[PDB]
């Protein structure tokens, strides 16, 4: 057993947070002010489920997990909220000024108040460790915390947690729930200076969630509590390997040896299926062979692109419920026969498999039905540079003009970072038209 | 030099000291450096009796400053409905040009002094007159969206 | 991000400066003694933006009142909440400024001005979190202009991280036919492009035009005028003062709406437009970008929209706001800069304001905002070119380079608003 941390930043970051703890807790068995009665060792353990959740003497497990924000209003509702009890209080941080949807102000300006406290507290977590692995961050693309405080964060992690992994959920900015006109500059200057200090990261369109709530749940509007309980039911997939028994993705490394064949080109594409509407309770139960289509249609996906137009260069399925592996080996043979799935000819064809034979939890108040059996499937595919090239489309319009820079040079920054950031995404760009 | 005190007085607006510095033989016609006149002067400050006794002790109602400015310019810039009409009835030059080619049209129309452009039309003003940019006041109406002057200079 | 200080100076910042803590009190529940009566929880919800509260639950206006003119202080005080301003925060001089630019910003004006500095400071340091300030003044007169922005300079000077914010409301001959006041607005103007953050331009021709035009008034009084006002200042505050999806603040305002530091100036719109004591949600956003609903008689179809915040306020389907905003972006696509995506922003706050059920408050940073500025400027230009009482000015100890100066940031402030109306994507 190896301990996780996670750290959440900002509103999306926190808000993500806050519905996965409660997922977890669900899927766990552990109550909100964290008592598990299904756990026979009280005061410690080596369980898979303690890689989340330490002990203490009277029996509460309590999250390995950070919050931060620059402004308290978002922190101040999970301090009052169903698990207020659940989080260490110190494990929830707050400034007074937030950072104004400007990356220079998480950064550079308000962000230096903060950043020796949050260290100080992650220490103390870390100290707590026998064998910690490393990171999980959470934080969205555009806010000014989300972009310029993890930036910060994850420069000053890799100096004090050296041979530590820091893998990342990001939310990638969407028109229809945007907050700010300057959301695609935070993202590129985010993604520039974070990207040799993360070792994989899974990005989250909340375009694609917004369509898949409005299509699959039924929901006119879809608000920010309706797109976070979807998001979280992915990362509860995504993390499911790493919390319980299994034999794929079981540590921060096999995330990175499986996925990333080459350290820039570190963004996996998620697809999930399937997602049916609660109000559907008498559904009839998809099989492995059709959730498993499900997984090659772009509609299912957490980001907008097309894999046809991309080749694969990592592709592994995590199911989750009633499936028997022969099902999986002949699904798996089934969609090999098709024109669209390409590998790169320097990686082997394969798919990988785990399957955790527990079916998905449902959380009270979701959107989504019970069903007997799900899929994550997790992919490096070169389609994903189709997300890059729209942010850095949107970043170069306003560039050309200066528009807004003066708020980022006014705010401890130099004019040339945003060349510098710019120049670093068309290199990216041309490193996934150079695999394909 | 009671041409230096005429100056003085009618812009201050000094009645009394007006008709005395006239019957102690002061120029009427004196100009300051910029070659203002006294009747200039009491046309700019709105003086209205200044205005009238100048006008009957031999002032020329059409003189020019060194940019062109007449009397008639300063009262409808300044928006002096009383001496704007005292000025045309003594002979004032209703389409005068000064140096930015502005007659006292375009000035009452910029300024918005409507009843000083209804006025002026009304006794002959040219709508056709173009100042050096070629600009009618009519023109500077449909230009700044005056839709109250523009309604005045088509009626 | 909370407390913002409000200052109001001279005749007209007092007046539109009173209406508009009459008007906000009455959404919040507020009567003249400062006790609550409301029957809301949100109308408390962030009350500590615009009061202080005090001793038996009293909430008192975070407002400082300023004017060289002393007889303003007692018609603030014969108003209906008159009493509820904090009767050390009303700092008033023994004379006048006589529409005088200069003795509001040189000699009066900057012999009071230490005064309302120490009540700034002590109304700034019982703030747990200032966002800033707001200034209400005229830019025609001598104190709201002249003492206006020399105090917004030295605020400037002391709080150079806070945002500062001011209603400027420009001077027309329709309202107020006084030829100096060209002049007292182009010398302000100059200030306000170097030292303020954001500027909401309330224009006198526009609310004339409203008044006589479309609402039938044959005689505007001041008292009509700023019905207008108080509406629109009511509309544009609305995210400050309510929770909404958007914990909105000045500096995330200014982030959102000013691309370019100079281009700040803003040009409100209301709807629906409403007379005293005398709509479906496409009807609103129609109304809402037509020239009729502006504040500033500027023509919005001869310039582009560089950003716009729309706030919607009532009962209504945010769905419907959504596709009626997105319709309006596409048949009005040529009015958009092509080179900001995204750049309209839409809010909805449930409690809509006294006497209406639906409403909308439009908030542009347009391109056709110069037609305001070459309107003063070549009035400007017709008194300076003649020297028209300049001795006024200079016998305070203005330099005639100061008119030349203010008049060469004014065409260059228009010269910029056109290059980014002619810019194109490519
Ligand atoms: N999915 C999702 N997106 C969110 C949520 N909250 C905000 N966002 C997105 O995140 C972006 C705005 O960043 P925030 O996280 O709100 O900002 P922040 O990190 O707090 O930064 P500042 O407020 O600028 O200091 C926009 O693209 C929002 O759509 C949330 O709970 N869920
Ligand atoms: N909208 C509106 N305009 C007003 C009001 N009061 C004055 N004005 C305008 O403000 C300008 C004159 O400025 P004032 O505010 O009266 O002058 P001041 O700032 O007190 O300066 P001095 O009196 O010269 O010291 C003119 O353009 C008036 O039309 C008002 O209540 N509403
Ligand atoms: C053009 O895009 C933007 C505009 C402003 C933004 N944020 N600031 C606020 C938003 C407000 O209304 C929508 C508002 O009411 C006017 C407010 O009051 C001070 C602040 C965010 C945007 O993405
Ligand atoms: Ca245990
Ligand atoms: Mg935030
Ligand atoms: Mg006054």
């Amino acid at each position: 057993m190896r301990e996780c941390i996670s750290i959440h930043v900002g509103q999306a970051g926190v808000q993500i947070g806050n519905a996965c703890w409660e997922l977890y807790c669900l899927e766990h068995g552990i109550q909100p002010d964290g008592q598990m009665p299904s756990d026979k060792t009280i005061g410690g353990g080596d369980d898979s489920f303690n890689t989340f959740f330490s002990e203490t003497g009277a029996g509460k497990h309590v999250p390995r997990a950070v919050f931060v924000d620059l402004e308290p209003t978002v922190i101040d509702e999970v301090r009052t909220g169903t698990y207020r009890q659940l989080f260490h209080p110190e494990q929830l941080i707050t400034g007074k000024e937030d950072a104004a949807n400007n990356y220079a102000r998480g950064h550079y300006t308000i962000g230096k108040e903060i950043i020796d406290l949050v260290l100080d507290r992650i220490r103390k977590l870390a100290d707590q460790c026998t064998g910690l692995q490393g990171f999980l961050v959470f934080h969205s693309f555009g806010g000014g915390t989300g972009s310029g405080f993890t930036s910060l964060l994850m420069e000053r992690l890799s100096v004090d947690y050296g041979k530590k992994s820091k893998l990342e959920f990001s939310i990638y900015p969407a028109p229809q729930v945007s907050t700010a006109v300057v959301e695609p500059y935070n993202s590129i200057l985010t993604t520039h200076t974070t990207l040799e200090h993360s070792d994989c990261a899974f990005m989250v369109d909340n375009e694609a969630i917004y369509d898949i709530c409005r299509r699959n749940l039924d929901i006119e509007r879809p608000t920010y509590t309706n797109l976070n309980r979807l998001i979280s039911q992915i990362v509860s997939s995504i993390t499911a390997s790493l919390r319980f028994d299994g034999a794929l993705n079981v540590d921060l490394t096999e995330f990175q040896t499986n996925l990333v064949p080459y350290p820039r080109i570190h963004f996996p594409l998620a697809t999930y299926a399937p997602v049916i509407s609660a109000e559907k309770a008498y559904h009839e139960q998809l099989s492995v062979a059709e959730i498993t289509n499900a997984c090659f249609e772009p509609a299912n996906q957490m980001v907008k692109c097309d894999p046809r137009h991309g080749k694969y260069m990592a592709c592994c399925l995590l199911y989750r419920g009633d499936v028997v592996p022969k099902d999986v080996n002949a699904a798996i043979a089934t969609i090999k026969t098709k024109r669209s799935i390409q590998f790169v000819d320097w990686c082997p064809t394969g798919f990988k498999v785990g399957i955790n034979y527990q079916p998905p939890t449902v959380v009270p108040g979701g959107d989504l039905a019970k069903v007997q059996r799900a899929v994550c499937m997790l992919s490096n595919t070169t389609a994903i540079a189709e997300a890059w090239a729209r942010l850095d489309h949107k970043f170069d319009l306003m560039y050309a003009k200066r528009a807004f820079v003066h708020w980022y040079v006014g705010e401890g920054m130099e004019e040339g970072e945003f060349s510098e950031a710019r120049e670093d995404m068309a290199a990216l760009e041309k490193d996934y038209e150079e695999v394909g | 030099d009671l041409g230096k005190k005429l100056l003085e007085a009618a812009r201050a607006g000094q009645d009394d000291e007006v008709r005395i510095l006239m019957a102690n033989g002061a120029d009427v016609n004196a100009t300051d450096a910029s070659g203002l006149t006294p009747l200039h002067l009491a046309a700019t400050y709105g003086h209205l009796e200044i205005v009238e006794v100048l006008l009957k002790h031999g002032a020329d109602v059409n003189a020019i400053d060194i940019m062109g400015s007449t009397p008639l310019h300063l009262a409808a810039l300044i928006g002096h409905l009383e001496i704007v009409e005292v000025l045309l009835k003594h002979g004032a030059d209703v389409n005068a040009v000064d140096t930015w080619g502005d007659t006292p049209l375009h000035l009452a129309a910029i300024m918005g002094h409507l009843e000083i452009v209804e006025v002026l039309l009304k006794h002959g003003a040219d709508v056709n007159a173009q100042d050096k940019f070629g600009k009618t006041a009519f023109d500077i109406s449909i230009d700044n969206g005056n839709e109250d002057l523009a309604e005045i200079l088509q009626k | 991000m909370r407390e913002i200080v409000h200052i109001q100076a001279g005749q007209c910042g007092n007046q539109i400066g009173a209406k508009f803590w009459e008007v906000i009190s009455d959404e919040h529940g507020i009567d003249p003694t400062g006790s609550y009566h409301g029957d809301s929880d949100l109308q408390l919800e962030r009350i500590n933006v615009y009061y202080n509260e005090a001793t038996g639950n009293k909430y008192v206006p975070r407002a400082i009142l300023v004017d060289l003119e002393p007889g303003t202080m007692d018609s603030v005080r014969s108003g209906p909440f008159g009493q509820i301003f904090r009767p050390d925060n009303f700092v008033f001089g023994q004379s006048g400024a006589g529409n005088n630019w200069a003795k509001g910003h040189y000699t009066e004006g900057a012999e009071l001005v230490d005064s309302v500095l120490d009540v700034v400071r002590k109304e700034s340091e019982s703030c747990d979190c200032l966002q800033g300030f707001q200034l209400t003044h005229s830019l025609g007169g001598g104190t709201g202009s002249g003492m206006g922005t020399l105090l917004i300079s030295k605020i400037r000077e002391e709080y150079p991280d806070r945002i500062m914010n001011t209603f400027s409301v420009m001077p027309s001959p329709k309202v107020s036919d006084t030829v100096v006041e060209p002049y007292n607005a182009t010398l302000s103007v100059h200030q306000l492009v170097e030292n303020t953050d954001e500027t909401y331009c309330i224009d006198n021709e526009a609310l004339y035009d409203i008044c006589f035009r479309t609402l039938k008034l044959t005689t505007p009084t001041y008292g009509d005028l700023n019905h207008l006002v108080s509406a629109t200042m009511s509309g544009v505050t609305t995210c400050l003062r309510f929770p909404g999806q958007l914990n909105a603040d000045l500096r995330k305002l200014a982030v959102n709406m000013v691309p370019f530091p100079r281009l700040h100036f803003f040009m409100p719109g209301f709807a629906p437009l409403t007379s005293r004591g005398s709509l479906t949600v496409p009807e609103l956003t129609q109304q809402m970008f037509d020239s009729k609903n502006m504040m500033a008689a500027c023509d919005p179809r001869h310039g582009r929209y560089l950003t716009v915040a729309a706030i919607f306020r009532g009962r209504m389907s945010m769905k419907e706001v959504d596709e009626q905003m997105l319709n309006v972006q596409n048949k009005n696509s040529s009015y958009f800069v092509e080179w900001i995506p995204n750049n309209v922003k839409t809010a909805v706050c449930d409690i809509p304001p006294r006497g209406l059920k639906m409403s909308a408050t439009f908030i542009g940073n347009s391109t056709a905002i110069q037609e305001l500025f070459k309107r003063i400027s070549e009035q400007f230009t017709a008194m300076f070119r003649r020297k028209a009482f300049l001795h006024w000015y200079t016998g305070e100890g203005m330099d005639e380079m100061e008119f030349t100066e203010a008049e060469s940031n004014m065409n260059d402030l228009v010269s910029e608003y056109q290059q980014y109306q002619d810019a194109t994507a490519d």
